[PDB]
């Protein structure tokens, strides 16, 4: 199959439908399961070093 | 005092072994010391300290 295809179908999902299931048309939205803007945590969360 | 002890003592030589790990190596005290970089909590034993 693919991701772009799935996401598209989800986005089309009816609003009264998004609630019909264990989803949240405000917090959790199937159309969110797919990444597109992958976030980037600040170094503070990562490490470094210098010999 | 010089008083005899009521009871009799079992006095008699033997050899004891000077064990390792002395005290001045085992005392530890912290107070706003260095901290990890990643977690930012306090370092582990040793170091300084």
């Amino acid at each position: 199959l693919s991701p772009l295809e799935v996401h598209t179908i989800f986005t089309h999902i009816s609003s009264e439908d998004l609630a019909h299931l264990g989803l949240n048309e405000q917090y959790a939205r199937p159309d969110w399961m797919i990444i597109t803007v992958l976030p980037v945590p600040p170094p503070s969360v990562r490490p470094s070093i210098s010999v | 005092t010089g008083r005899k002890l009521v009871a009799q003592v079992f006095l008699g030589p033997t050899y004891y072994q000077r064990l390792k790990h002395l005290v001045d190596d085992k005392i530890h005290a912290r107070a706003r010391g260095p901290v990890q970089i990643l977690t930012r909590q306090p370092v582990e034993g040793r170091s300084r300290d």
